[PDB]
């Protein structure tokens, strides 16, 4: 028979021994329906997967929910397959939940539609593009110091409380509403009210007619968590992979992944890594990141945010994700205790796009002088702090009054922020910020005073504040 | 018989470990032969893991123990307002038994994302610098952080006593504290008569883990039961950082591998399935809202610790005091650099809207200028100007404890100090100049105050300044 | 029965194996009494204090005393409750050790007098007194600048020089004479000769006739050195339950109850803490913070003396103790050169 | 007689009233020590510490006194020379000596101060004065960490067990000033301790901090300037000080 039972709870873990010769594969899915024989029972629907082979009959499994009312010697059903979610144009203008079951009170999925296992390969060696091309946002910051790449990976370091919300946000409004492709969102991790106005935003501007979405936030357990993520990626590769379409995805916060990955393997018997972690930490994001490229059939870029735990850029979680991205960006809270925003740091953030044959020369050339000025303000400081501004030469003291304009240049005004202030905001162009940074730099405007320069947007707006200041 | 009665085999550290019971379930509840009360953790293949809410001294190997058929439950109803209970729902006033016929589990799945509304109504505190610089709205979770000796527990006291004419219901939760505190709390909150619409869970120092453990748990599902019914409740949290010390250390008792600082890798999750059962329901389901204060203790000040992060990483925002500014005699001590609201803003009334924009503006001036305070007000007499209505409005935002004030009377007050009228007075009768102010907008504005309380919006400015001139020109200087 | 053997004999830490059923409680005290039968033993005078229930009929203990000449195989009898110290007025102005034993030369208590147990729950939430009032205790800077508060915890800092000696003698003596109350002094691990030069200097001042002194060594045990205060504590909860008067209670320092419970924990093998400290802190000072309280009928109030290890006011052990102070004195040895006494500084002190 | 006995008792001791002399003026004037006393002597490796301890048990040749040295995981060579000139300025018609060298088994090394101060008991007991110096005690705390580590017992901090603290508070709690009814004897201690790179800040220098009455620092960079002894008078405290030194020059 291909019925077990169950053998041990220990949260969210559950062991079942099966009858000899006919044990599941590792990764199959398990299903659990009991129903209560007297008043001290409760009805119970679960489901399990397949995660180690222990011996004698006997196999280790992970839960996918709460496991209260769970009893010793219960009886378990094999599927004989992974999980399955539906795929297809259904999906489209639905939400999901990490069973593939909708949630938006719309209906229900025929049993005949088509539908995907989660787990499969990565992609071949011999089926990869490199073809590079800038893709523009609109932000001064990140379009002078760091360009994206289309059809790459782009991620966002930041702690807590220092902005990343809007700045996901602001990118999801300029990019999002004039793609004209396919675009699919995952929650992993996070908030349930930043859901809700997402998807009440969405219907209102109608982009939500050629999106899905799949949230498993924060209140899931470390089952869903870990899951939710594979299926919002086995959502999107079936769009590239049967049509060619280009996919634009997001990723809510991928470090939950690993907490609830780290947060499980303690029960399963593994012994402790360096910091708590799980042994196998490396090969499970390797296995994961592997799995987003952009072949010859067709291309997926994608934005990540990824969380910075106590502020430590040295904890393993965040060290061990640098290496497989293209484009990165830091926010600093030193920086954004300034009031200077969305407080990008300048001199961390990197880019495979900057070089002079795909950005041009003059532009290489601003960015690399702004770099320099601000590195060399920036070594001044402990002189500064002791001795004050008297003791500098003369070069020293233009170096830092040009240094102190530009970085209050580099601020920005957001169109969100327009309901908490009252200031529509801009869209600057990547020629617009060249010349001006480019005027900054040729010392055209040394005579004004340096609060004209903050959310100012256009170069042109810096004079007219001025003006209306009195200078 | 195994079936339904087992016996102990070992006992130290509040953790026993039984033999049989081959029917129970995990979660489920038992009861040892001595009447203390038992919780069922692991469930493994010859033993089963129990850990104890109460004093374990009594218990010895041999004893048994046996099945109850109810998962961890509270009682909750309508006669449990103005009582003392412990975590488990028993009275320790001493008043006599508490009678209710209904029962909520402690573990509940959240609201789910269609089930929820967007925050659009005020709570008033009383606090004219929280209600003028971080407004609150219903259904909102918001984080009051900060170090010993700044009076944490007189914001809450003070917002508990304010909500006696506005249909709302408190419930207070202390874990960790002194039994003299909260003595002293109970008896002060009976004289100003707020104990008809609270309920009080406490949890002493010396109680076990266990017990220290639950009682936020406790307090969510007392309040889920008024929240699912259409009303609105207020919860406070004394301490998390008691709770995460206790299961922290029932953690290491159950010989489990420690992470950062010795904590264990659930502490996040710990605290995101406690707050995150705090949510405005749609109109769909009642209309119904709770919200939440929990604080939080830092050492020296620092801001960037794994417990404030994980903190900061769930609720909508937060409030930080500072002990310098509290030792100079100011009681909120708010700073305004890293104390930012997200979700407010949208709920505060029209009339506070229009003031508060050069109140603030105002204050952020007088802070950044403050540091050349050393050997200024020699500059422009457009640079000294500020540093005077910089302490003025200091003076203005001072305020005495269990007084709050009505939201009319702070917006009248903030208008007269953000119109000008108080250049002309000196600073140090500020305090007794708004007090007669309020007595004669008593004696006398009562169809201004009365046209406030009714449009929600500013009455017409010639009349309002010409009470205050009136006002004024009776004014003695001294 | 209550008779059992030992099995098992490491260090401090004594296993002892009885008859199923029979099992002594947590927190009992057993007797060990034993003469040599040949000359290759000695004897053995020992008490132990049961920790846990290993199962398998099995206790393990932890020693106040010397465990060497141990035999595996010997008997040992059970008391049936926690260890008694007697109480009342025959412990004015005597010395006792952690079990209650006499240390002067001055002969024993008579067996026939009333013994309390060590350990007791808190009193209930119905006890407590709902106001909160001022004890008075006639010096002008404390009573102007800093008030004490009965039933409040008061933290001292300060050094040798400063007349700290001579600030306790002036408070016991006050509050003596006029509030009619006693003091109980209680030392944990502190040194001899300066626990005998503090004896010599109460007895010569005629302050001793109205208190009594516990002891405990720093040769002792961290078992031993664990209960002196808990000892002193129960010495002092009797007058004020029974007679219904205000009491002073003094401990010497705070910092070596926390040590010896971290030594204790890691005798029994527990995983360690955050800065290596026991798992258990918060709790164990809790349970011996919330017994001084004031009640409906007496209150008690304690003076207690804080090291601050490494000069860093963020280590754990002084963040847990400063949770309960209510009030902060100072010495100043630039006062007490001016000349100015009690040299308490009039700014750095600060109270509730 | 046994090498583990009891302490005496709070009640059979006596105030320190009488001082001790070892010759060095730095010592008799900023740190007095006093009979009965005993000091920690701290400091680095290149301090010359051993000169200190062979000097002051020099001039007690016509004080009435007997010492006893110990030698705690040294170099034979190094304790032969000492003997040799001990021998030269005629110490050894009042002294004894115990070594334990490096290549010797651990418990010997733990065992070596126990019997130290059981011999010095049996002469403290009769109504007669008593020096002893242990030479290194860093070195048998390693010892019994070893052979506890071997035993398979529970570690603590730096894997120390959890009763070194009492292991060296019950050998260091043996030295007392008796009083005139037990015979009027006397005896006292002077530990040492060696640190690296000079902290302080160590698990068993704060330990042996924590019990004693008082320290002697020597310094690293005042030896190498070249003056001998090197000792900081900035950090040297004595409790004791005071009660222990003639009125003239207390004056
Ligand atoms: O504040 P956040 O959103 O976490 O960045």
């Amino acid at each position: 028979m291909t019925r077990g039972r169950v053998i041990q709870v220990m949260g969210p873990v559950v062991d079942v021994k099966f009858e000899n010769g006919h044990l599941p594969a590792i990764y199959n899915a398990l299903k659990i329906q009991h129903k209560a024989r007297n008043e001290n029972e409760v009805d119970i629907d679960l489901t399990l997967e397949v995660a180690l082979h222990l011996g004698d009959d006997t196999v280790r499994t992970i839960a996918m929910a709460s496991t209260d009312g769970l009893i010793r010697g219960m009886e378990v059903i094999d599927t004989g397959a992974p999980i399955s979610v539906p795929v297809g144009e259904v999906t489209l203008g639905r939400v999901f939940n990490v069973l593939g079951e909708p949630i938006d009170l719309e209906g229900d999925i025929p049993a005949d539609a088509r539908r995907d296992p989660i787990h499969r390969p990565a992609p071949k060696f011999e089926e990869l593009a490199t073809e590079v091309e800038i893709l523009e946002t609109g932000i001064k910051v990140v379009d002078l110091l760091a360009p994206y790449i289309k059809g790459g990976k782009i991620g966002l370091f930041g702690g807590a409380g220092v902005g990343k919300t809007v700045l996901i946000q602001e990118l999801i409004h300029n990019i999002a509403q004039e793609h004209g492709g396919i675009s699919v969102f995952a929650g992993v991790g996070e908030r349930t009210r930043e859901g809700n106005d997402l998807y009440h935003e969405m219907k209102d501007s109608g982009v939500i007619s050629k999106t899905a979405m799949v949230f498993g936030q924060m209140n899931e357990p470390p089952g869903a968590r870990m899951r939710v993520a594979l299926t919002g990626l086995t959502m999107a590769e079936y769009f590239r992979d049967e049509q060619g379409q280009d996919v634009l995805l997001f990723i809510d916060n991928i470090f939950r992944f690993t907490q609830a990955g780290s947060e499980v393997s303690a029960l399963l018997g593994r012994m402790p890594s360096a910091v708590g972690y799980q042994p196998t930490l490396a090969t499970e994001m390797g296995q994961l990141q592997e799995r987003i490229t952009s072949t010859a059939k067709g291309s997926i870029t994608s934005i990540q945010a990824i969380y910075v735990p106590a502020d430590d850029y040295t904890d393993p979680a965040p060290a061990t994700t640098f290496s497989h991205l293209d484009a990165t960006t830091n926010l600093e809270r030193k920086l954004a205790e300034m009031g200077i925003y969305p407080a990008v740091d300048p001199l961390a953030s990197t880019s495979r796009a900057l070089a002079p044959e795909i950005v041009g020369e003059e532009h290489y050339q601003v960015a690399r002088k702004v770099q320099q000025t601000l590195q060399r303000y920036k070594e001044l400081q402990d002189i500064i702090a002791i001795l004050g501004m008297d003791e500098l030469s003369d070069e020293d003291k233009l170096v830092v009054h040009r240094a102190r304009r530009i970085q209050f240049f580099l601020s920005q005004n957001f169109h969100v922020a327009e309901q908490f202030t009252g200031q529509p905001g801009s869209y600057v162009p990547v020629k617009e910020t060249v010349r001006g940074f480019k005027e900054i730099l040729e010392g055209k405007y040394d005579h004004l005073p340096e609060d004209a320069f903050r959310l100012v947007g256009r170069i042109e707006e810096v004079v007219e504040k001025a003006k209306a200041m009195g200078v | 018989q195994v079936s339904d009665v087992g016996t102990v085999i070992q006992v130290g550290d509040g953790i026993a470990r039984a033999h049989g019971l081959d029917n129970v379930m995990s979660g489920e509840l038992v009861e040892f032969a001595n009447g203390v009360m038992g919780m069922a953790l692991n469930l493994e293949e010859n033993n089963v893991g129990i850990v104890i809410l109460g004093p374990y001294t009594g218990i010895k190997e041999g004893d048994e123990v046996r099945r109850t058929g109810r998962i961890m439950e509270v009682p909750v109803g309508e006669a449990l307002i103005g009582r003392v209970v412990n975590p488990l729902g028993q009275p320790v006033d001493g008043l006599g038994p508490v009678e209710t016929t209904e029962t909520r589990p402690i573990e509940s799945p959240a609201p789910g994302v269609m089930d929820r509304r967007s925050v659009h109504e005020p709570l008033q505190t009383g606090i004219k610098a929280i209600d003028a610089l971080v407004p609150i709205g219903r259904g909102q979770r918001e984080l009051i952080i900060g170090d010993r000796q700044t009076g944490k527990t007189s914001v809450a006291i003070d917002t508990i006593i304010n909500q006696k004419d506005q249909n709302m219901i408190s419930i207070y939760v202390a874990i960790g504290q002194k039994e003299s505190t909260v003595r002293t709390v109970v008896e002060t909150l009976r004289k100003h008569g707020a104990l008809d619409y609270t309920i009080v869970v406490t949890a002493s120092a010396s109680q076990p883990a266990p017990l220290l453990f639950l009682a936020p748990y406790a307090g969510v599902a007392m309040g889920e039961y008024f929240m699912y019914k259409g009303k609105h409740v207020l919860v406070v949290y004394d301490d998390l950082s008691k709770q995460a010390a206790a299961y922290r250390e029932l953690s290491l008792l159950l010989r489990r591998p420690p992470g950062r600082e010795a904590y264990p890798g659930d502490i996040f999750y710990l605290h995101s399935r406690l707050l995150e059962r705090a949510a405005k329901l749609s109109d769909a389901k009642g209309g119904g809202s709770l919200t939440a204060l929990p604080f939080v203790e830092t050492q020296a000040g620092d801001i960037s610790a794994y417990i404030p992060t994980n903190v900061i990483s769930i609720t909508d925002g937060q409030i930080f005091l500072q002990s310098d500014l509290f030792f100079s005699g100011v009681r909120p001590a708010i700073n305004a650099g890293l104390s930012v609201s997200r979700v407010g803003g949208a709920a505060q009334i029209k009339a506070m809207k229009k003031v508060a924009g050069t109140l603030r503006l105002d204050l952020a001036a007088y802070r950044e200028l403050e540091a050349f305070a050393q050997f200024g007000s020699d500059l422009d007499k457009a640079t000294q100007a500020k540093l005077a209505r910089g302490a003025r409005t200091v003076e203005v935002l001072k305020q005495d404890l269990h007084q709050p004030i009505p939201v009319e009377k702070q917006v009248l007050i903030i208008y007269a100090l953000t119109r000008g009228f108080l250049d002309d007075i000196p600073v140090e009768d500020v305090r007794r100049f708004e007090k007669e102010f309020y007595l004669f907008l008593d004696q006398n504005g009562q169809h201004l105050l009365e046209h406030i309380r009714t449009t929600k919006d500013l009455p017409n400015e010639d009349d309002l300044n010409k009470a205050i001139e009136a006002f004024k020109k009776t004014f003695v200087v001294s």
